């Protein structure tokens, strides 16, 4: 097969994959803590067939050689962190994060995960967990009857038992910064993974080392342009009407061809 | 009889220019990508009498150097050049590269790296503190700021290098890289120096210059000139079988 | 491919280039101190063909020759230099501009650029700059700790302080006109560069040689009007609709034409 | 002229605060006060 139907057809699958990235991004409006990711493309190796000449320079000449080239393939999809706005849930034991940092999780099969998601709830124990029933690090145990959770604003998480004037101590809720937040693995269920391209992560207090502050009461929502969707969505559609126009003038011409 | 050959020629070259077209085309929303522009060249074939033919041979003169439009994406490190102006990057082999792709991602070892194979500024590759929260400003000084530090101590960690060069003083080197062209090199030396005029804007991206309404009309005046040669290759076999019974009898 | 083609792509280039225009100057509303664009086109030369003969006027005779022509190239983009209406921002070191002039910034590196743009601000050491730190030139160094700035009508710019019953003049803020307003190169970052259609920059203090006066907490807006860009828009898709027939219809010409 | 600009975008420089003076509002309250003229609470 020619390289003009291979290389249309590539073209096709890049658009495809621009728009699933699109619509999983837009899906996730409404996701705490979610986001927006973007799909970075890039060019193939091209395939030098003639190399130019030496521009002689006694005439204006054209500086012809030849290089076909081919190929869009998805480099990345690069997931910008800025920070997303909060919204009021009145909910004691909800969360949200001021800066950088993520919250670390022990996953059921040991391994810790870390995530920018902040409704909680307490399982039938008491521990902290995340919708999800993953245990929050270090773990965090509520007392039988407890008042009310407070949540300082370096994590500092403590309840109010009848009759003490005093909020009793509990836990700690210590953030987790990485080198590279760009780089962690996403893992879905809001919940991404350490890896070579983003570094071991560093664990601190909040507020201390870099790490951001908490905000007790407030979740922080997912950080999606739907104008940039919208518009991406159009320049997606219209690209992809572009390619189908090349794979069918390049099947035709083959036609042609095929005729005699 | 062998004008069959030169039809051939056009017939096969256009499927070049095409191919050329589909990889130009393909390549739209691709950051920064230079559109490679094409032509076909006459090639005459200048013989012992009655110079008659003539091939096609396809060609691409070079790059379309016309700068393609922003995108505002507010990220801090997405950079964009003026007019003419280049981002200097370490090659894989390891050679000044140079490249409109702003698209800057630090590694956790604090490696600025456009698309890896990193980028060079002011030195070697650029390095930064691992905390970086870069900033890049109009000029091309770069700034850092660790996260826990007063931000009074966003002390200029480096300088990103532009260059200046265009059109016919640069080529693609088999890579999305641009490199100068050994005719710009008995010149503005082996590396260039930073022009301290060429200016960032910061937070914005570009995207391919890819001209759909050119490209269009590239495919469509294509199909017609390969049927036109389909339609001399076909005249021309006809000719030929019913001319080859002189011989017979 | 044969001239109709590329005339008629010639076409949709220019039709291509005028929504540029339409869409940058359309959204630079809310940009102080923005002067409206306007693309003006030119037609390219004419190849004759064949000359027309003799009127012989024994009858009426039609003229005949035969000259085609082609190609439709953008020549210009006028920046339409006009004084656009006044917002109030009530902020003291804003100024906007009562006729023509423009304050002169120095750019980093080292030549003079020139904006017609209000929202100046003080850095660290007094100096006056252009959002985004440009020094004014001349350097105007307001002192540290002013109860107010007062900026009057012709630049004399001056400072209360705690106790002295005199606003102490501390700079002079003096304009700079152009002998053709239109030709300056814009650069970006509301800014533009002298060229060889603009003549030499002459400074002056405001009101006075031609310069406008200043009016203090007030910022000019663009002067961008938006049923023009609207309407030109309808003008501009239905003249890109009907060169696509142009090309349209050549095209299936040609169809016909190779078919045999 | 020896050229023409065809342009792009419209980007945000900055947010700047005004830094004037507000009204005052009273709130009966011994402890609470409010600044004539500029200066900051550190």
């Amino acid at each position: 097969m020619i390289s003009s139907l291979w290389i249309a057809k590539t073209g096709l699958d890049a658009q495809q994959t621009n728009m699933d990235v699109i619509a999983n991004n837009l899906a996730n409006v409404s996701t705490n803590g979610f986001k927006r990711q973007r799909a970075v493309f890039e060019d193939l190796l091209y395939q030098t067939i003639r190399q130019p000449g030496a521009q002689s320079s006694e005439q204006t000449t054209l500086p012809s050689g030849l290089q076909i080239g081919t190929g869009v393939r998805p480099v990345a999809t690069e997931r910008l962190h800025s920070q997303g706005n909060l919204s009021q849930t009145n909910n004691s034991k909800d969360v949200a994060i001021k800066g950088q940092g993520f919250f670390q999780v022990m996953l059921p099969d040991g391994t810790s995960a870390y995530t920018r998601d902040g409704s909680f709830q307490v399982d039938q124990n008491g521990q902290l967990v995340t919708a999800g029933g993953f245990q929050v690090q270090p773990a965090i145990t509520i007392p039988a009857n407890a008042l009310s959770i407070t949540i300082g604003r370096d994590g500092v998480v403590s309840v109010t038992q009848q009759g003490q004037a005093a909020p009793v101590q509990v836990g700690q809720l210590n953030l987790t910064t990485f080198m590279n937040d760009t780089g962690l693995e996403s893992i879905g269920e809001n919940l991404y993974i350490e890896t070579q391209s983003s570094g071991a992560p560093n664990e601190s207090t909040p507020g201390l080392n870099g790490a951001g502050l908490l905000y007790q009461g407030y979740v922080e929502t997912s950080n999606v342009n739907v104008a940039e969707e919208l518009v991406n969505m159009i320049q997606v559609q219209r690209a992809y009407e572009i390619n189908s126009k090349a794979v069918s003038t390049t099947d035709q011409m083959l036609q042609k061809l095929t005729q005699l | 009889d062998h004008a069959i050959y030169t039809a051939m020629g056009a017939a096969s070259q256009t499927l070049n220019q095409q191919a050329v077209t589909a990889s130009n085309l393909a390549n739209a929303s691709t950051p920064g990508f230079r559109a490679q522009l094409n032509a076909l060249r006459a090639v005459p074939v200048d013989g012992l009498s009655l110079a008659t033919r003539t091939l096609v041979t396809a060609s691409t003169p070079g790059a379309d150097m016309t700068p393609g439009q922003l995108d505002y994406t507010s990220r801090p490190l997405d950079v964009a050049l003026q007019q003419d102006g280049w981002l200097v990057v370490q090659a894989a082999d390891g050679a000044e590269g140079y490249t409109r792709n702003g698209n800057i991602q630090v590694g956790p070892t604090g490696q600025l790296t456009i698309q890896g194979h990193p980028v060079i500024g002011e030195g070697g590759p650029i390095t930064v503190p691992e905390g970086s929260e870069i900033t890049i400003a109009a000029d091309g000084t770069i700034s850092a700021l660790n996260p826990g530090d007063p931000p009074n101590t966003v002390a200029p960690v480096g300088r990103l290098k532009l260059v200046k060069a265009e059109g016919n003083e640069v080529q693609r080197s088999d890579d999305g890289l641009f490199r100068l062209t050994a005719e710009a090199q008995a010149e503005r030396g082996a590396v260039l120096a930073a022009d301290p005029s060429i200016r960032i804007m910061s937070g914005v991206l570009e995207g391919s210059n890819v001209k759909p309404v050119e490209a269009m009309t590239d495919m469509i005046a294509n199909a017609r000139r390969f049927e036109m040669q389909m339609k001399v290759i076909t005249s021309v076999d006809e000719n030929e079988g019913r001319a080859n019974q002189l011989l017979s009898m």
